[PDB]
RNA sequence: AGUAGAAACAAGGGCCCUG
């Protein structure tokens, strides 16, 4: 026989068995990627008009209001005409209601200016300018802050604002210091440094500190606007964009007349970064901020300019060998030049129209977006398009819906027959195309209603849940002990309420996590025969435990738990049966295990080792300024036990703060408590001895 | 006051309020960006072509009003020059997938499944480790017998292949399961085929031309013809192995509620289906091997350790007729090791042999990895042996996700429940055993016409299905099954007559083909989504012969 | 009444609340003062207690006191707390005539 | 508490909020001040105290 | 004692360094917050691998030394290691140990006077476990369930604050010694912070974990969710175990934490100071402020007053968004027209007056919106998807399952838009005397329509009637409403599609201001009537249980 | 202290104070009472010839 | 030798260490 498992689609709904096909059940899966970026986003731009800078003395093409080359327009495109871009945002403006974008620019300016410059730590990896790598954003906050302590002195500042006006003083001083194992960069090498964007394969884009908090205030002020408008799906998730295509269907099939008949396209954009220009979205800007307070005009507009004028590094460079591949010798993006006859054909081709734009390690780009940056200011962008409407269409009968996520949309046409169906794509075509914004012809279809795609959910009559998708979530995160189990079971229930997971699907879940938990932490069932660490000592002490219900997971226990209590840890429900000893002994406060979520704190809720690899590395200058400020931090947190929780405040210096309230507690404890007015005298002495060095020193 | 304003004080200091900006006196009432002269240097550079001043910019668009007969023209204009093509698939049909051609793909798992040939030995629950495991297996003496003859049947580097297996039962003998560093294991482990960086300072002319210096020629992949062996392999998988429990599962817990019983009554039934068969026994092969071998990566790097290749099981049970209450069983499929695990990095990479029994034939065109060697007899009466020596690798993540093939059952489970709720339904009654027991689902051809089997017994078939997914997985794979969708969605649509259409399938079409490489799951894929098309063809359209 | 909550009095089903100026056997606890004490003018002079010592201060005593961080400020044992709604809403009626 | 006079009736009775918007207003200035302003409204009808 | 002596000696050690000083020195306190992120910065990216990989090492935690050693812990119990002396590179105070060591703690380590205070750490879990061990589970079984996808609370909780008022009650629960400068809140709800206070005083605990467990104590869960069936919040925390989208596992769970009874008796509160409060035509607003801040109600023990429960709530009812109004307080962006719910998805628009003649020759003038516009509403057990153009209802897409909630829906939709020809020409019974002036206010046209409709069937059904009939065309018989609510008929109200499943509820974090006018008529920075007092129940009688009116 | 339905207990205790005060022995909500009177038994009924 | 992909690994740092 020939054993075929397609057959099931033959008699059998195509989406009631798409989650076969997702091998998600799998592990899934440079310089030359980055090159071929650089040449597709200088094609796209049909246009040759070069200028020539004086900052940089360095050709920049112009991608904006220059069409030329109109040969196959059917590909992707990066020429943008400013004027139909504006049309559209007037369509968007008059369907939305008179000063729409003045309330979320204002929306915006309420939480800027009261904004603490600490927030740039919740961010993705950011590129250090001083090191060139890429490092966690708070080690590059306190980087460029002792940079700037360094150079002229002390940050002073603690909102936003002053650090952006602190950013925009900085490009004009002519030096700047920075620790090192204190090296010191003239004005052009950190006006380089500053724009320059990394890259990470994880592609996807580094940026650097710099331009960080005006991109914030540009991707505020777009989901402001987002959030108000209902042809989007990019802040909201799940649930929400299943309502927003309902409704809006159910709208359809209302409006649409008799002799009309709706149509469905699932477009997937190409090219989506490539194409976007980040001139076009100054222009845009600057007309959104055309009434709102002076203010937000310069501070919108400089990340737009920054994007403009953005460098992109090539890294680690070719690698050279011999025949039998013996040896081996690596090359950096700085050396290509030197060995270009060292290099295949191709390369040589790629990387010799680029010279010209290619800086050290670094390539110019004018222009171009890159992944992540600017997701929603792309999808008001493509928003618009949707609401386009002119006379000829209302003539002959014809209206183009739908719902766009970036770089992901759904079509809705309506006309009366299919000549004009086709015509309406067309012009909707025609209308991206004036913008950049293209079309991907082999992975965009189309089809009479109910049979669409949108985002990894697969629509008809019902909605079949991924569940490959949440698979992967079925795993023990790995924190703590109990954190993995009681995270698993809630990762189950709304599974289960959200993507219709069934019952028993969720309890095979279940016992998975429990068992591959068991294997994971070294533990086995108490009444099990495996030998090993922790087996052994428990079935050592095993006897006094009078009642083996209570007993738990990792010491020992039983499964009581099941699809009527997923929203219940076990450690609860156990408790009435669990010893009184076990009970007290495993929650006693007093641990040297326990540190510090919908789970209870018992010394199972332990901390990982550290790595060691930075060990070898001479990576510990840093270590020295993180060890100062933890030691002050951490008795501030000796003093004041409510520190973390609820942030500080006042007018005194954290010296100060010491020094009252420690002199308080002695006086207090020398009232009552157990402290002699000798131990008083010497306590109180010395924290003046402490308070004059403080002050005489610095 | 001094009250109030205390209050107002905390009230602004906790929002980050309490500065010169929100709070200023009265000369300092004039807040504005310090602009620098570089940044409008640089904003009078970065404008459109017509404007050269960020003044005009701002000038022009701040006063922008709407003239729709021009924009109306312009889309026009570009809605003529452009010719959009639309293709309604009815008329334009989707022309049959080419597949590449040349030689059969050859196996590429780590463990033989249909010709492994097993070892079970009497459950000990003492003695339950590896190593323990192997010692008590390698002591009854019917190990000891297997001499290789110096001559393989087939394959390269045979006498390397001789030395580790012989230095292997050495090592149990002495039970340290340590090999030493000689030629064998060196070059079988490529303990020093690793080439030394050379810098380039130290470079010049010269020595370019005293060794040759050129890019390194990548040598991608080459083109592999659809392997015929694979429906073997999955007919065999959806057998019986004579023995259950093959893979490790938890208990059941309490039950307080109806919705609690069926559920353990489904999970029970499907959990006695799925523990039979060989594709399980490859799962607990899978998920007991690769611990070990994890763990002895962790603590014993810089150590060509020995692992075996083993399994647990449990004898089935038989009515209460002859011996009752059936014993445990331990099998050794066969042994492996691992060369240095020194893993500096994630997704790192470590070279491991393999060596597994077999009483059959080797394929030419399927074995061509494996280096096998006939090894004695072996009784059941008695039977030749042949002994395959491969050499693979693996990494932390195909570790990690191999102990995780237990995934299988979810899905599974979810599909074969999605359908019988469903089913249930539609008619408001419990319609679980009558749908399992009854519903056909197509699985195969046989002599031009269509099988049919229950879905009892087509549950191994999902099963099958999702396992090779967790082991073939790949890009290739991946890109297919992403690019495969919209074939079937064209399916979909010609079953309910909606006039589907496209832009342009062709290049649909290659893309796909693009990514069909020496990958047997792939292939076969393909081979069966135009089967598929095919067979679907003769009553829908939207398809050429 | 109840020594659970010692700020009500029930009169007929009706709640009267007692202001905080001086604490009593159950309700005897750091809050059951904070009503009578208020803010005022800085004056150096005067000392420096503890949170506890605040029971003990005379009635219309100015005392420099630690609060919460980094703030150390001085209390004068008066309540001064009028309604603010009504003042403001009174005044602002009159800018209307 | 998107925009600044849901801060300033965080604390601020609501009618010296109206009022110091209004004023802004006629002035024509920022509307962050509204923080300021009504600060220096109550506290001159707090003087008052009737 | 020594640790002051110790604590003392550590900071004059920092202080003798140069950079410690200078950081310490220069600005206020906040800046240890920032202080505490530039240290401890280290994350993973596959956390599963890394534990996994980390756990078959002999020593994977890192620990406390001086504890060990007072809990007379040592190495190896027999012969299994536990911990070896070193010291993490980061901490510089722990040393490595095995997860076994828990175990050995767990089974003979030191043992604490009593572990019940873990009852009140997470009472909400408690609260969990025992609402649940009260359900009656009746039958499995299986259908077609219909879900709306709307935002509901997953947690009932009783005296629900805002994160404001919470970090205080943490604060004076906790850390009294640290205490900020008492607030009006702590002040009011004195009763909570001794209740909350004698529980977790003299205790040996771990402070910050229980003031987490307070916030999250503190905060009703909400979440947007497809749903069926009643709405409240004991179902909401298990509803993953009571149906999906093919089965039902039917359970009653009226009879535990009933927290619907103190939203009715709040509601009627309001409902009754509303009505109390407009004989002042003058003076209504004055009299409606002075109302609410003089009345309280108890809830459980406490006693809590008006305006702060009402500012609390998130009841989007015509009543309470009044109060609110009044108060100050922002609300959520929905409108009501009766007993009605509606939400305007889209569309614009701008008052245009028209007459209408009353009975011959009586012209009335009445406003009418003039754009596109659609709306979400919501009646009991019905709700609908309808638009609006130029005093017209273009179309109106219903998915309740009702026919009687269907017609009153649908009536009052058609009132909303102000079209058909009644408006036009008003019906021959109404009457001047019931036209405007009930108690010297003008009534305005519609809900002069509405009192019409709710007085008598006979009048809705000519409403309906007004509406244009048709013919049923073949295949649409399925979407076609009669006069009786009919899933098919053969002749159907004008553009009246029918479906089955209920439209699912827009969302939007949205909050607007809105005024009120001497007649309580709630503006919102444009014309719309968000809520009047023409939209309540006439009157009714009620006996208030523990509750506190503390005016003449 | 000693029992396993006290919420039902409890509610319906505030039932009956908030009924007596209404001047009325009467109690109208049917939850309570319905639930602690049904864990006896409680259960539907299928016909004989639906069998 | 081998893996896998459109480049990397096939230990790395100082006789000693480490994931």
């Amino acid at each position: 026989m020939e054993i075929n498992p397609y057959l099931m689609f033959l008699n059998n709904d195509v989406t009631s068995l798409i989650s076969t096909t997702y091998p998600y059940t799998g592990p899934p899966p440079s310089t030359k990627y980055t090159l071929e970026t650089i040449k597709r986003t200088y094609d796209y731009s049909r246009t040759s008009v070069e200028k020539t800078s004086k900052v940089f003395n360095i050709p920049r093409r112009k991608f904006c209001n220059c069409l030329e080359d109109k040969d196959e327009l059917v590909k992707p495109t990066g020429n943008v005409d400013i004027s139909s871009l504006l049309g559209l945002a007037e369509m968007m403006e008059k369907r939305m209601g008179e000063g729409f974008f003045k309330h979320c620019v204002m929306e915006a300016e309420t939480e800027i200016l009261k904004m603490h410059f600490s927030r740039l730590t919740e961010g993705r990896q950011t590129y250090d300018w001083t090191s060139e790598r890429n490092m966690p954003a708070a080690t590059a906050l306190q980087l460029t802050v002792d940079a700037i302590k360094e150079t002229e002195g002390p940050f002073k500042g603690t909102t936003m604002l002053e650090y952006c006006n602190k950013m925009i003083e900085m490009l004009d001083w002519k030096e700047i210091k920075f620790k090192k194992v204190i090296d010191s960069i003239k004005h052009d090498e950190f006006l380089i440094r500053a724009l320059t964007i990394n890259t990470m394969a994880k592609a996807i884009a580094t940026p650097g500190m710099i331009v960080r908090p005006f991109s914030k205030i540009v991707e505020t002020v777009a989901q402001k606007i987002c959030e108000k408008l209902k042809e989007s799906g990019l802040p909201v998730g799940g649930n929400e964009k299943k309502a927003k295509l309902k409704t809006t269907v159910t709208s359809l099939n209302a409006r649409m007349n008799s002799d009309q008949f709706a149509v469905n396209i699932t477009g997937d954009n190409s090219k989506w970064n490539e194409c976007q220009q980040p001139e076009a979205y100054l222009a845009l800007l600057a007309y959104i901020t055309k009434d709102s307070s002076d203010l937000m005009k310069d501070l919108c507009s400089v990340a737009p300019v920054l994007f403009c004028n953005k460098f992109v590094k090539l890294g680690q460079g070719i690698r050279l060998s011999n025949k039998r591949k013996t040896k081996e010798v690596i090359i950096k993006a700085e050396k290509m030049g030197k060995y270009k006859n060292l290099m295949r054909e191709e390369y040589k081709n790629l990387f010799e129209p680029l010279e010209k734009y290619i800086q050290k390690d670094v390539c110019f780009l004018p222009g171009g977006m890159l992944m992540g940056m600017f997701n929603m200011l792309s999808t008001v962008l493509g928003v618009s398009t949707l609401c386009y409407m002119d006379e000829e269409l209302k003539a002959k009968g014809c209206f183009w819906t739908g719902l766009q996520s970036s770089d992901d949309f759904v079509l809705f046409a309506v006309a009366s027959n299919w000549s004009n169906i086709h015509w309406t794509i067309r012009r909707f075509n025609a209308v991206c195309k004036l913008i950049g914004i293209n079309m991907s012809l082999e992975k965009s279809y189309g089809s009479l209603p109910e049979l669409f795609e949108f985002t990894s959910m697969f629509f008809d009559g019902e909605f079949v849940s991924n569940l490959a998708m949440e698979l992967p979530a079925f795993t023990t995160a790995g924190v703590n002990e109990g954190v993995d189990f009681t995270a698993a079971m809630s990762i189950i229930k709304t599974n289960m309420i959200n993507n219709s997971l069934s019952p028993s699907t969720a309890l095979m879940a279940l016992r998975i996590c429990l068992q591959e938990f068991r294997a994971t932490y070294r533990v086995h069932p108490w009444d099990s025969r495996v030998k090993g660490g922790r087996m052994k000592i428990i079935n050592e002490f095993i006897k006094t435990i009078e009642n083996k219900d209570g007993l738990l997971i990792a010491d020992g226990g039983k499964l009581m738990n099941n699809i009527s209590t997923l929203h219940i840890p076990e450690e609860v429900l156990k408790f009435e049966k669990m010893d009184e000893q076990y009970r007290n002994r495993v929650f006693n406060p007093k641990n040297p295990f326990t540190n510090f979520n919908e789970a209870v704190v018992s010394t199972h809720s332990f901390r990982t080792r550290a790595n060691r690899t930075l060990l070898n590395t001479d990576m510990r200058a840093m270590m020295a300024e993180e060890k100062r400020y933890q030691m002050v931090c951490d008795m501030f947190k000796s003093v004041f036990e409510s520190a973390d929780i609820n942030p500080p405040i006042g007018a005194m210096s954290i010296g100060e703060a010491i020094e009252e309230k420690l002199l308080e507690r002695a006086k207090m404890k020398r009232d009552i408590g157990a402290i002699e007015d000798s131990e008083y005298e010497e306590i109180k002495d010395i924290i003046r001895d402490a308070k004059k060095a403080r002050l005489e020193s610095r | 006051i001094f009250s109030f304003l205390a209050t107002a004080a905390d009230f602004l200091r906790k929002e980050n309020m309490f500065n010169e900006i929100f709070l200023p006196d009265n000369e300092e009432t004039i807040i504005e960006m310090k602009k620098g002269k570089t940044f409008l240097e640089l904003r009078d550079e970065s404008v459109p072509l017509p404007f050269q001043t960020y003044e005009q910019m701002k000038d022009y668009c701040e006063k922008f009003k709407g003239n729709p007969r021009e924009l109306a023209s312009k889309v026009s204009q570009m809605q003529s020059n452009i010719k959009l093509p639309i293709k309604h698939y009815e008329q334009n049909k989707f022309r049959q997938i080419r597949l590449p051609k040349g030689p059969m793909a050859p196996y590429t798992h780590k463990f033989l499944m249909e010709e492994a040939w097993m070892f079970t030995k009497i459950s000990d629950p003492e003695r339950s480790r590896a190593g323990e495991i192997l010692i008590d297996f390698f002591k009854k003496g019917n190990l000891s017998a297997i001499r290789p003859k110096d001559k393989p049947l087939q394959g390269k580097y045979p006498i390397h292949y001789k030395n580790l297996w012989n230095q292997i039962k050495a090592a149990i003998a002495d039970r340290t399961m340590v090999i030493n560093e000689n030629d064998h294991s060196e070059f079988l482990g490529g303990i020093g085929r690793a080439s030394k960086k050379i810098p380039e300072i130290s470079l010049t002319q010269d020595v370019i031309t005293t060794e040759g210096l050129k890019q390194s020629e990548n040598k991608l992949p080459e083109p592999r013809s659809f392997p015929r062996w694979f429906n073997a392999e999955w007919m065999w998988a959806i057998k019986d192995s004579d023995l259950t429990g093959w893979v490790p599962m938890a208990e059941y817990p309490p039950a307080d509620n109806e919705l609690e019983d069926y559920a353990e009554h489904l999970n029970k039934t499907m959990e006695g289906v799925l523990q039979g068969t060989n594709c399980a026994r490859e799962m607990g092969k899978c998920i007991l091997t690769v611990g070990a071998l994890m763990t002895e990566c962790r603590l014993f790097p810089g150590k060509i350790k020995v692992v075996p290749i083993y399994a647990r099981s449990k004898e089935r049970k038989s009515m209460q007729e002859g011996l009752p209450v059936p014993s445990e069983m331990d099998c050794l499929f066969g042994i492996c090791v691992k060369s240095k695990s020194h893993l500096n990095k994630d997704d790192g990479m470590y070279t491991i042999i393999t060596f597994e029994f077999s009483i059959r034939e080797p394929n030419l065109e399927k074995h061509q990895k494996y280096t096998v060697f006939e090894a004695g007899h072996t009784t059941v009466r008695e039977v030749p042996l042949y002994l395959y020596c491969r050499t693979t690798a693996l990494s932390k993540i195909k570790n990690d996700w191999l102990s995780k093939a237990r995934r299988c059952f979810i899905t599974t489970m979810d599909t074969v429940e999605t359908i019988c709720l469903r089913e249930s339904a539609k008619a408001e009654e419990n319609l679980v055993e009558k749908t399992l027991n009854e519903k056909q689902m197509w699985i195969g051809k046989k002599n031009g016409e269509l099988i049919a089997q229950p879905l009892r017994e087509a549950l191994r078939v999902q099963l099958v299905q999702q396992f090779y997914f967790c082991i073939y997985n790949d890009s290739q794979l991946e890109g297919f099954c992403n690019e495969q969708k919209k074939i079937l969605m064209a399916l979909e649509g010609d079953k309910k007559n909606k006039s589907s259409f496209g832009f342009n399938p062709e290049g649909l079409l290659e893309k796909i083909e693009e990514c069909l490489i020496n990958n047997p799951m792939c292939l076969f894929m393909a081979q069966r989504l135009n089967e598929l098309v095919i067979e679907a063809s003769k009553r829908g359209a939207k398809f050429f012969k | 009444w109840s020594k659970a909550d010692s700020s009500k009095i029930y009169c007929h089903g009706i709640a009267i609340r007692v202001p905080l100026v001086v604490g009593d056997e159950h309700m005897d606890t750091s809050l059951a003062l904070l009503e009578g004490f208020s803010v005022c003018e800085n004056d150096p002079r005067a000392p420096m207690v503890t949170r506890q010592d605040l029971i003990d201060v005379g009635f219309g005593q100015k005392v420099r006191l630690f609060v919460g961080q980094g703030s150390v400020r001085t209390f004068k044992r008066t309540a001064s707390q009028r309604a603010a709604s009504s003042d403001v809403n009174k005044n602002v009626k009159k800018i209307k005539m | 508490s998107k925009t600044f006079a849901e801060i300033a009736e965080a604390f601020l009775e609501p009618e010296a909020v109206r009022i110091a918007k209004e004023a802004v207003e006629e002035y024509g200035d920022h509307e962050r001040k509204i923080i300021q302003i009504g600060i220096h409204f109550q506290v001159c009808c707090m003087f008052c105290d009737e | 004692m020594s640790l002051l002596l110790t604590i003392a000696k550590e900071y004059k050690r920092l202080c003798q360094d140069a950079k410690a000083a200078q950081m310490m020195t220069v600005g206020t306190v906040s800046n240890y917050t920032t202080f505490k992120k530039w240290t401890t910065s280290r994350k993973e990216k596959n956390p599963s691998l890394r534990m996994r990989w980390a756990m078959s090492s002999k020593f994977p935690i890192i620990a406390n030394k001086r504890m060990l050693e007072e809990a007379q812990i040592p190495k190896e119990h027999n012969n299994v290691a536990l911990w070896e002396d070193t010291e993490d590179v980061s901490k510089r105070d722990h040393v490595l140990a095995s997860a076994s060591c828990i175990n050995y703690w767990n089974f003979c380590g030191p043992c604490v006077n009593n572990s019940e205070v873990i009852k009140e750490v997470y009472k909400s879990r408690f609260g969990r476990l025992e609402r649940r061990k009260e359900i009656m589970w009746k039958e499995l079984r299986f259908t077609l369930v219909d879900r709306q996808r709307r935002r509901v609370d997953t947690q009932p909780v009783e005296q629900r604050l805002r994160t404001g008022e919470i970090k205080d009650l943490q604060m004076w629960t906790l850390f009294e010694d640290e205490a900020p400068l008492a607030s009006k809140f702590i002040l009011d709800n004195y009763g909570l912070v001794k209740e909350m206070r004698s529980k977790f005083a003299n205790k040996p605990l771990n402070k910050e974990v229980v003031a987490h467990m307070l916030e999250k104590q503190f905060n009703p869960e909400s979440r947007f969710l497809p749903v069926f069936g009643a709405i409240r919040p004991e179902r909401m925390e298990l509803i993953h175990a009571l149906g999906g989208e093919t089965w039902i596992q039917e359970a009653n769970t009226a009879g535990i934490s009933n927290v619907d009874q103190r939203k009715n008796d709040i509601r009627a509160v309001c409902r009754k100071v509303c009505l109390a409060a407009n004989a002042s035509i003058m003076n209504a607003k004055s009299k409606l402020v002075e109302y609410i801040k003089s009345t309280s109600m108890r809830i459980g023990e406490t006693e809590r007053k008006l305006e702060e429960l009402i500012l609390e709530t998130d009841d989007v009812s015509p009543e309470v968004t009044l109060c609110k109004s009044a108060l100050g307080g922002q609300l959520g962006k929905t409108l009501s027209f009766g007993p009605m719910l509606l939400k305007k998805i889209s569309g614009s628009g701008v008052k245009v007056k028209d007459t209408v003649y009353i009975q011959g020759v009586r012209a009335v003038q009445f406003e009418y919106w003039s754009e596109q516009e659609e709306f979400y509403g919501e009646y009991k057990s019905a709700t609908a998807l309808f638009s609006r153009k130029e005093r017209s209802l273009e179309w109106i897409t219903i998915g309740g399952g009702i026919n009687e909630d269907r017609k009153r829906l649908l009536a009052m939709c058609m009132i909303f838009c102000r079209d058909g020809d009644y408006f036009k020409d008003a019906p021959a019974t109404i009457t001047m005397a019931d036209l405007s002036t009930k108690l010297g206010r003008e009534i305005p046209y519609q809900y002069v329509m509405m009192n019409w409709i709710q007085k008598s069937e006979d009048n809705l059904e000519a409403l309906l009637y007004s509406r244009g009939i048709v013919e049923t065309n073949p295949g649409k018989m399925g979407s076609s409403m009669g006069i009786d609510g009919s899933k098919r008929a053969i002749k159907s109200l004008r553009a009246v599609t029918i479906q089955s499943g209920k439209i699912d509820m827009p969302e939007s974090k949205e909050k607007i201001h809105l005024e009120l006018s001497d007649n309580l008529e709630a503006f919102d920075s444009s014309g719309r009537i968000v809520a009047t007092i023409l939209d309540l129940p006439s009157d009714k009688k009620v006996t208030f249980q523990d509750v506190s009116f503390q005016h003449p």
